[PDB]
């Protein structure tokens, strides 16, 4: 059996260190290994859409409430009126929300597409795999419409115990989601389409309709790494990005906090339903709560009152349920605005804002069908084994004091490789890899104090 | 009753709820415990006084 | 007779499809063809401000009622100062917003302004006709202030149906706005006065002082359209820009949705007002809705029980309004914060980021006011008659490895073209216009295996 638990101190993880310079030289901490890994989000875009009969949730269409429900009539008004504006409110977030999501152009979706990528996003020409597990995942009632109510009606189990069949008693009506699943699942079949051209300019009209992998060297180039490296580690890079790939198929536990707010959102609807449902049973002192009951144990003139005593609170669990989901709509619209958002940045495009997307740089981003909301996932650069390195402002030549130049999208480093007999060497930002200093590594800048003056040999100039 | 609810002749164009349909109640179903019976055979038997 | 409705499927409009091809060329998709377009936006920025009187909404002078009310004192102190403090929030989000409207310096702006370009938004000098047109659209109730007091008086016709009569009955009192419309008006011309411009780097600091149509021209080269294009194009451009705007005359109709939210902010106001009038003919039980109808017919002893009741039920309706006010205070201020960044963003500079502005990449945009808000005008580019073409990813010297182009801010595409005799030709990204190409619209790369290899002619470089 278990022993006692353990008090713990919270463990802090340092930065690592890097000492500053004092001249004109400095420590550059550079990674030496990488790896690609993922990260995920949820956001809900929808409320699921109710409405509730004002005279069939208060009463069960006894005569005697009938009569002294038209005091009360006015209520039911605003309570009709207000559920309706708030489902108008979700059906046009839907419609604003996908006028976005869609190109006007798009590649075909084939199978084997990405090359050595595995894809496993590709349809089952449908939805998809992974989109298949999330559904498989969630917990939530079978709907309804068709067959529906007679899967409520006695010729069905015994053992039913949806509320959505409840939903035939209480008055509740479930409101159809605005769009088929399958357009939904064009909309986004779509956007895996709209991926590449990716670069060259903004991309805005322009389709460049070129294969996956290689819009994603080019995204490595966008984020510093040089291109011999990436030529050199092509199959391992693809190989890497297929591990981090891989581990979605066991992304779908308990554990994951993205997964954890799905089985929440799924859980916000059940929750207002049975809330109502409960209410049914809820005497506020009346002699009982049902109507049949009261009126067949009461003298009309008691019946009465004890009627009005059980409208009035149930008229009150109404009004207070109206603007619970006055509030939560709410909510979703705004949720829904960062959705659009984030396909206008975080999936269309590379980004080099940070925050948004993985925690990792950017490159290539993914969308997927969710219950209430679409759901995220964001491939990322995870750095690796880090060196300190001695590194320089610039370089210029000492018996020509004017030429100056300074790298572009890298550093100059002191050189540390066998293959360059030059004493200074180029690597790109994102990855520890030496190159020769050449033209196109660099640009030519105003001269500075801090360059170092080279008497030797530099070949960009020449001179 | 569209219109009642907006107080209004004329009601905007769409899609709108209405009462449900409170269906059909058929005959009664009763159980309750019988078998009563009211102890009267002894007049069938032996001579009468 | 009418014919019956009809049934029908929601259609999918499906996305041009592009055929992947493999090797190292490719397939691209350029538009031919294009138009000016607009759309638009309200964000509203403010609740319209209010305070009540918790002396005259419950009880109206009769002595018996306000010794009964310094038991409740505290609430309406509670009251009052709950909605004063959404008052000062409100004044907060306007300050806050005028702060970035406000520019340094602009320019001065006389009629004819824009050139060519139609320019409608010019003020009468003023608000401007555009403004004028939308206040005319709503229909929202006479305004306040002078000569306020003396429309509720006698001294007016019998035909008035203002609330704000109303005011002076219910204890209602309705703050002014703080920004004065004169200086409204001012603000928003100084906006229009920092147009041309934001280009020429940050633009944060320097007022580049030239001429709009210049400015157009440099947004135009800004998304890929070629130099050449623009200078042969300039009556054309003006021509269709200026359709755009011409239409902005039937854009105030209840299909268009922006418009609708302006009505619908001025719905708002006018709804919460009228919830409180209603209610002070609201019995809760108690005899009549008058107070002193009450007293005039009970003795003392019963007469404070029905008065009791009716100032319960009128303080419970003043807790709600509170409430409710408080809520959508908060959302104006999270609405105006949009509006600000909009401001500093969709107005104040051209962006490279979709999502914001309307949906045709990014052009120049407008701002008037609007009752409660702000309401922006978008101008944008839409696209049109894209046709494919074959197109390469970069070229190199045959002869000499090497030396490695790509195209900047366009696409190296096989000639069609009868007046270039070169193989190849470079296009601008946002619209099919080939050319020659020359060292201005290529730069150097690193080698690439997909690059063509040209045997021949190539002036950059030209060994
Ligand atoms: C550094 O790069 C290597 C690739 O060569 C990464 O891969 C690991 O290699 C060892 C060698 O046996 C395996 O045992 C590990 O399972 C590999 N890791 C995987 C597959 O994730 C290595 O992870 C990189 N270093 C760090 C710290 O990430
Ligand atoms: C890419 O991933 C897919 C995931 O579907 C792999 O297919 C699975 O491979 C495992 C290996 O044992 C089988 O057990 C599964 O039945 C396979 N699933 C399906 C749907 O076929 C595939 O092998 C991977 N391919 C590469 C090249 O990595
Ligand atoms: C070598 O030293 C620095 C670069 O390492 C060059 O820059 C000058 O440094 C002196 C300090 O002794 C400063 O006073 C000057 O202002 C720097 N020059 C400029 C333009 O700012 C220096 O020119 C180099 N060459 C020599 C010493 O011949
Ligand atoms: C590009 O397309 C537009 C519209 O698609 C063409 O504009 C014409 O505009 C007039 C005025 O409204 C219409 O009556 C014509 O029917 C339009 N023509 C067509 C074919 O739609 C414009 O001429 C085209 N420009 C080109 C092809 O260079
Ligand atoms: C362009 O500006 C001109 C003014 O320079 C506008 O023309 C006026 O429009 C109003 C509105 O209908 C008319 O009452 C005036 O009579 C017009 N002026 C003249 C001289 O006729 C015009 O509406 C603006 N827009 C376009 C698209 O041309
Ligand atoms: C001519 O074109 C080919 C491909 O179209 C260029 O690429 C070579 O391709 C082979 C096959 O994979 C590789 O083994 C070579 O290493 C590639 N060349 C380089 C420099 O990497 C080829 O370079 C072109 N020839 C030129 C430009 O002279
Ligand atoms: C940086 O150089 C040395 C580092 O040991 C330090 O003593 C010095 O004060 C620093 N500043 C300057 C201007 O040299
Ligand atoms: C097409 O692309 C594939 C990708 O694996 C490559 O192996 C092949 O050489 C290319 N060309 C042809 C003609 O299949």
């Amino acid at each position: 059996v278990p022993g006692e638990m353990r008090l713990a101190s919270i463990a802090f993880n340092h930065p690592i260190q890097v000492d500053q310079l004092n001249s004109s030289y400095f420590k550059l901490s550079i990674p030496t290994n990488f790896s690609f890994g993922v990260t995920q989000e949820y956001i809900q875009t929808t409320i699921q859409k109710v409405t509730v009969d004002c005279k069939q949730y208060v009463c069960n269409g006894f005569q005697k409430c009938e009569q002294l429900l038209r005091e009360y009539g006015q209520f039911c008004s605003k309570i009709n009126q207000a559920l309706h504006g708030a489902n108008l409110r979700q059906d046009d977030s839907v419609r604003n929300l996908f006028a976005s999501v869609k190109s006007s152009q798009s590649s075909p979706i084939i199978p084997g597409f990405g090359g050595d990528f595995n894809l496993t996003l590709l349809e089952p020409v449908a939805r998809s795999a992974i989109e298949d597990l999330l559904f498989d995942k969630v917990t939530i009632a079978d709907p309804g419409y068709m067959q529906g109510y007679d899967d409520c009606m006695q010729q069905g189990p015994a053992s039913a115990r949806d509320l959505i069949c409840a939903q035939y008693v209480a008055g509740y009506k479930v409101l159809p989601p605005l769009m088929d699943v399958n357009m939904e699942a064009a909309y986004t079949s779509s956007l895996l389409g709209s991926i590449a051209g990716v670069g060259w300019t903004a991309g805005l009209s322009s389709f460049a309709a070129i294969p996956f992998a290689q819009s994603i060297f080019y995204r490595l180039n966008g984020v510093g790494i040089t291109q011999q490296v990436l030529s050199e580690n092509q199959k391992l890079i693809a190989n890497k990005f297929n591990q981090a790939l891989g581990a979605m198929q066991t992304g779908f536990t308990t554990t994951n906090e993205a997964f954890h707010k799905v089985q929440d959102a799924v859980n916000n609807n059940a929750q207002a339903l049975s809330k109502l449902a409960s209410e049914l049973s809820n005497t506020f002192g009346a002699i009982s709560a049902s109507i049949g009951d009261i009126i067949q144990r009461l003298d009309p003139p008691e019946q009465d009152a004890q009627i009005d005593r059980l409208i009035n609170g149930r008229l009150t669990t109404l009004n207070a349920f109206v603007a619970q989901q006055l509030v939560r709509s709410e909510s979703a619209a705004l949720s829904a605005q960062l959705a659009k958002d984030k396909v206008n940045e975080c999936v269309k495009a590379q980004s080099k804002r940070s925050g948004f997307c993985g925690q990792g740089t950017h490159i290539v981003s993914f969308v997927v069908n969710a219950p209430n909301g679409l759901y995220f996932m964001h491939v990322g650069y995870y750095p690796s084994n880090h060196i300190e390195v001695v590194s320089a402002y610039g370089l210029c030549d000492a018996a020509n004091p004017t030429n100056c130049i300074a790298p572009v999208n890298g550093y100059f480093i002191k050189t540390n490789n066998t293959r360059i007999v030059d004493e200074w060497s180029y690597t790109g930002s994102s990855f520890y890899a030496p190159e020769p200093i050449t033209s196109l590594n660099t640009k030519y800048v105003a001269p500075q104090v801090t360059y170092q003056n080279i008497s030797t040999n530099l070949p960009p100039p020449l001179l | 009753q569209l219109h009642c609810s907006y107080e209004s002749f004329d009601v905007e164009s769409g899609v709108y709820s209405v009462s449900s349909f409170e269906a059909k109640p058929s005959g009664s179903v009763v159980e309750q415990a019988e078998g009563v019976e009211c102890d009267f055979s002894p007049l069938l038997s032996g001579t009468p006084p």
